[PDB]
């Protein structure tokens, strides 16, 4: 049998690609780009090459289990590529925080003084810094492969997860102080909301799929569930930033 | 308005020489310039262009590849530095300005020369007429000859029209072969369909004799024809 | 294809350019609105910091901009161009505590600009002037001839809360609107600061709504 | 007072002068709208190779 | 002696009143029931006018038809060739505050104004190659609320302080002035004769104006609140006009009394520009609910829509050859549409 999670996840799977695919053609042909909107649009750009992929993976799983896929480069690119999103919808994330949690503490500086291609040139710079982990990553998947591979993703996670954190942190502090207005709880419950998602959404997928790498067992029923999880981000992603 | 060149002189063969043209009284930030030649008696032939805002420096084939063109706005100044001088680039330079937009009147405006003497595919404009007797207060026409049609699909027409009198600069008559310039008597006129032109004074009176030049601007090497002269 | 109309498209080009260079720096200045009644302290706040249609008036503090127009000359029904002002960042605001004649047109003058569709957000801003006049007056007369249903004690601090009190009530939605209030003085000018503070955080709003939080 | 006379001289300026019945304008209305249909391209569409845009 | 005006003026008002209903021996519609509807007319957006910052505030068509003028409160008036979509000049304006802007019939000229009670004249053929200011106008206690052409050398402007005038530019005079109305006049409208002109003047009222003469010839007071804009009919013997109170209305001058009013009960937002086509059948009405409306001028029917833009339509104007409109915004675009 199947595993529910694959059918679920094929459900899922063309309502986020439609809704990305809608925010970044209103972002691009019917907004007035702004910084926020560059990474928007980055964002979602990543997160709709991520779910393609996962698609295509499971319908391939379904295919190997049921039916049949006999194609070699077809598959290993769109796993590339999917690798590639997840890693860089992480990237963009962070930042996006970060820009967030700028723009609420140094604001005069922000509105006067901010060089107007930032947002384009970090946003290029985690793409080629996406890049070349994904790259080094596959080149290699014994135990010094393990080994880099352990090395990198620790630190990737070592260093963007409790930048997220602290700057969302930061952020709700201040705009708590100040706040005198009364309804201002609803931006708290979503600046709450997006850490959840982002902790819960950003641990797993990364996580297992080092302790993977370094034993190819485990995950009695994890993997399937993480797996899940790590695509109902994409989907969540678009209401959470854009709509909300 | 004028424009004022100097840098002329003598100069030995293969060697280097720069010209300057300096413009006073009009905004020389938003026009482009051209550089016009005039052989010591032949007619005249285009040799350079530079746009508002240097972003298209188009030269001439007799001279592309050893001529420069360069342009100062703050200062208001254009130069031509030119390199590896033969026998055949004496002549009289002449400053012209030029400015491109939808109902404009390129060519209006041209300076005053500079001599230089050095020591010992494209349209073809035919003015064969080269001489022509004239009375005061009689009509004349003038022909011009083309080898494609010079109208366009918008409907335009570009063949201009130029005055040379006896020791002067040369001045804009009609522009698009329709249009009357600015400041001209109101009896000068021109019409003809594409590949054949025809000028019309009528009630010719003095200050009209001198040599009348007629130009295509259609493509990029811009083209001059022998010229008509009249004579009392 | 195009004989001269290159040319064309070359000068619409730096047209275009010229015209966003333009904005990105009228994007970076803010535009305040003054009002006032007639004859108050409308120029006195801007006489005190270092600054007929509209008698647009600008400065600068802190490396940022400032731009304040006079409205009050135009003399006619504003129902009909007062919508030009949607944009700004303050409705700056100028009572007298002295005269004592000028105030019940203040408070409907006062409400009317409140309760405006256009400024529904807008925070306004609050100007107490001519402080000592208006303390020797009501030592000198009973603040109590112009408020009948006034009952607090005859001292100054009892009626300057009373006042603040009856104007800050006007406001009817105060959820969106942030209302502030401050005493103006003769001397020891402040008042540049106490319009920096409200515009830092209008500014703090505004990349709060261009971010997405709200 | 010193507007009362200037207003009545001016109702009554505007009180007598001659005025055609409605029937003559509305007529004269049609007519016109009517003789001039044929030169309204929004009225009448045209075709793609005289219209401009 | 003041109640004996008043009751002097209310009974020739009834005199006035009793008079224009005797002429009203039947009703357009009546009439107009026979002719055959226009039907349905779907117009598309072929050009798309982009470079304005801030909302744009006002329009003309050139005479040509080929050239067309903006101005925006962001401090600029642009002139934009429609054919292609280029820009021709960008002139930057000394005021920001702009409500109006005109077209001069030879092309040679164009005027602005706003709340700055000044009129101005830019001269655009100038010998320099730059735009110049050649005349400020500076006689108004109010803000301009429109202005046109007459000739090159005489100008008509209505402002707020309920007057009109009629400007020599050359001397830079009041050569005469409109008196009569008692709120802010907002709109006004030149004959094709080019010897009388009508405006709307907040008071629920219109008034005819003979230029030559100076005085005023009849008065409409068929709305009920502020009109805010009017044009002539192209045969010179009409006029139409909206309201705040989302009504437009009809009015000619020989009858000298309404004869139509459009209106529909879905719609509760107030009408800011209105225009005719060249053959006068259509009316274009721009409104405040973000789109535009195409009535029949004889039926009283809606006959179409035009739902291009996404804020408060403020300008909208037909080519003199009618062949396209253009309709601006509060959203900083400008539509072309055929
Ligand atoms: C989204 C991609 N992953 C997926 O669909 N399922 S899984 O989580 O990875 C999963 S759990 C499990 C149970 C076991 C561990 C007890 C097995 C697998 C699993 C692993 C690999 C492949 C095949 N594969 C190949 C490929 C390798 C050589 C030859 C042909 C194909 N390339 C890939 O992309 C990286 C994958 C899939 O991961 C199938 C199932």
């Amino acid at each position: 049998q199947i595993p529910i999670v694959h059918w679920v996840i094929m459900s899922i799977s063309p309502v986020g690609f439609v809704e990305n695919g809608i925010l970044l053609w209103f972002l691009c042909f019917r907004m007035r780009r702004n910084p926020f909107t560059v990474y928007i649009t980055h964002l979602s750009i990543a997160d709709i090459s991520l779910l393609f992929c996962i698609f295509i993976l499971s319908i391939d799983y379904a295919l190997d289990y049921e039916l049949s896929s006999g194609h070699y480069y077809t598959i290993v690119t769109l796993s590339v590529t999917f690798l590639f999103g997840y890693n860089t919808g992480l990237y963009l994330l962070t930042a996006i925080s970060v820009e967030r949690c700028l723009s609420v503490l140094y604001p005069i500086w922000y509105r006067c003084h901010r060089p107007k291609y930032q947002s384009a040139l970090v946003c290029a710079l985690l793409w080629a810094l996406s890049c070349l982990v994904t790259t080094m990553e596959y080149v290699m998947c014994r135990n010094d492969c393990r080994a880099v591979i352990i090395f990198i993703a620790i630190l990737s996670f070592l260093v963007f997860t409790p930048l997220m954190l602290v700057s969302s942190t930061i952020l709700v502090v201040k705009i708590r102080k100040n706040t005198w207005a009364s309804h201002s709880s609803k931006l708290y419950i979503v600046i709450m909301v997006t850490i959840i998602i982002f902790l819960i959404f950003a641990m797993p997928m990364r996580l297992l799929y080092l302790l993977y790498y370094e034993y190819w067992s485990t995950f009695g029923n994890l993997h399937h569930i993480s797996l899940l999880f790590s695509t109902i981000n994409s989907s969540a992603n678009p209401f959470i930033y854009f709509f909300v | 308005v004028q424009l004022v060149e100097s840098g002329g002189g003598l100069v030995q063969p293969g060697g280097s020489r720069k010209l300057s043209c300096s413009a006073s009284g009009f905004a020389f930030s938003s026009f482009g310039m051209h550089w016009v030649r005039q052989a010591p008696e032949k007619g005249l032939e285009w040799v350079a262009y530079i746009s508002s805002g240097s972003g298209t420096i188009y030269y001439a084939d007799t001279v592309k590849g050893r001529f420069t063109i360069s342009r100062d706005d703050p200062k208001n100044t254009l130069f031509l530095q030119m390199t590896s001088l033969r026998s055949e680039d004496t002549a009289m330079y002449y400053c012209v300005r030029s400015i491109y937009y939808y109902g404009s009147s390129p060519f209006d405006f041209w300076g005053q020369g500079t001599t230089l003497t050095v020591s010992s595919s494209d349209i073809v404009m035919t003015q064969a007429t080269s001489s022509v007797p004239v009375t005061p207060g009689e009509s004349v026409s003038i022909s011009c000859r083309s080898s494609k049609s010079l109208l366009h699909s918008n409907g335009n027409t570009y063949l201009y029209w130029f005055l040379q009198r006896p020791g002067q600069s040369p001045q804009l008559l009609i522009y698009r072969m329709s249009n009357l310039a600015s400041g001209v008597p109101d009896r000068f006129s021109g019409s003809g369909s594409g590949t054949a032109f025809t000028l019309t004074i009528s009630r010719l009176e003095a200050e009209d004799v001198g040599v009348y030049y007629c130009m295509q601007h259609l493509e990029y090497p811009l083209t001059f024809g022998a010229g008509t002269k009249l004579e009392l | 294809l195009s004989a001269e109309d290159k040319a064309a498209v070359e000068r619409s080009k730096m047209i275009d350019r010229n015209l966003r260079e333009d904005g990105e720096k009228a994007a970076r200045e803010v535009k305040l609105l003054l009002l006032g009644a007639d004859n108050s302290g409308k120029s006195t706040i801007v006489k005190q910091m270092k600054i007929t249609g509209i008698v647009e008036t600008h400065f600068t503090f802190k490396d940022l901009h400032f731009k304040m127009f006079d409205v009050g000359g135009q003399r006619s029904e504003r129902k009909k161009w007062i919508h030009c002002f949607e944009d700004v960042a303050a409705i700056i605001f100028c009572v007298d505590l002295s005269d004592y004649n000028r105030m019940h047109e203040s408070m409907k003058l006062f409400d009317s600009i409140c309760n405006n569709k256009w400024f529904t957000d807008t925070s306004i801003i609050l100007f107490l002037n001519k402080k000592d006049l208006f303390e020797e007056k009501i030592k000198k007369s009973p603040l109590t001839i112009c408020y009948q249903e006034y009952a607090g004690s005859n001292t100054y601090e009892e009626a300057a809360a009373y006042i603040q009190c009856q104007f800050e009530d006007l406001n009817k939605r105060k959820d969106t609107k942030e209302i502030y209030t401050h005493f103006t003085c003769a001397t020891d000018t402040k008042n540049a600061q106490f319009i920096f503070d409200a515009v830092t955080d209008v500014i703090i709003k505004n990349n709060l709504k261009d971010c997405g939080l709200f | 007072i010193a507007q009362a006379r200037k207003l009545v001289e001016q109702l009554k300026m505007e009180a007598n002068i001659d005025r055609i019945k409605v029937s003559k304008a509305a007529a004269d209305l049609m007519a016109y709208c009517e003789a001039h249909a044929k030169e309204d391209p929004l009225l009448t569409p045209v075709p793609a190779s005289e219209n401009p845009f | 002696e003041l109640d004996q005006l008043r009751q002097e003026a209310e009974q020739l008002k009834n005199q006035i009143r009793d008079a224009r209903k005797a002429c009203a021996d039947a009703t357009l519609s009546q009439i107009t029931n026979n002719i055959d509807p226009v039907g349905r007319i779907q117009m598309r957006t072929r050009r798309t006018l982009r470079g304005h910052l801030a909302k744009i505030y006002a329009m003309h068509w050139g005479t040509d038809s080929r050239l067309l003028v903006s101005a925006s409160q962001d401090g600029k008036l642009i002139i934009w060739d429609s054919y292609t979509t280029n820009k021709v000049h960008a002139i930057p304006l000394r005021s920001s505050w702009v409500m109006t802007c005109a077209y001069a019939p030879s092309g040679n000229y164009v005027a602005c104004g706003g709340l700055d009670n000044i009129c101005s004249i830019y001269n655009l053929k100038t010998r320099e190659g730059n735009v110049r200011v050649s005349r400020e106008l500076a006689g108004h206690t109010g803000y301009l609320s429109c202005c046109r052409f007459l000739d090159d050398n005489q100008i008509v402007t209505s402002s707020g302080d309920t007057t009109c005038a009629l400007w020599d530019i050359e001397t830079g005079q009041q050569t005469t002035t409109f008196t009569g109305h008692t709120g802010d006049v907002m709109s006004l409208s030149l004959a094709p004769d080019t010897r009388l002109f009508v405006s709307g003047a907040c008071d629920a009222s219109a008034k005819l104006w003979d230029v030559r003469e100076g005085m005023c010839r009849q008065t409409f007071t068929g709305h009920e609140s502020d009109i805010n804009a009017i044009c002539f009919f192209p045969n010179g013997n009409a006029f139409a006009t909206g309201s705040d109170d989302a009504t437009c209305r009809l009015f000619d001058l020989r009858a000298d009394q309404e004869l139509m009013t459009y209106s529909h009960d879905n719609i509760i937002c107030g009408i800011t520009s209105v225009s005719f086509s060249k053959s006068g059948r259509l009316l274009l009405a721009g409104y405040d609910d973000f789109n535009c409306n195409v009535w029949d001028a004889l039926k009283a029917d809606r006959a179409g829509v035009l739902a291009g833009h996404d804020n408060r339509v403020s300008c909208l104007g037909v080519t003199d050859d009618g062949m396209a409109v253009a309709t601006g915004s509060w959203d900083s675009f400008l539509k072309i549409w055929n």
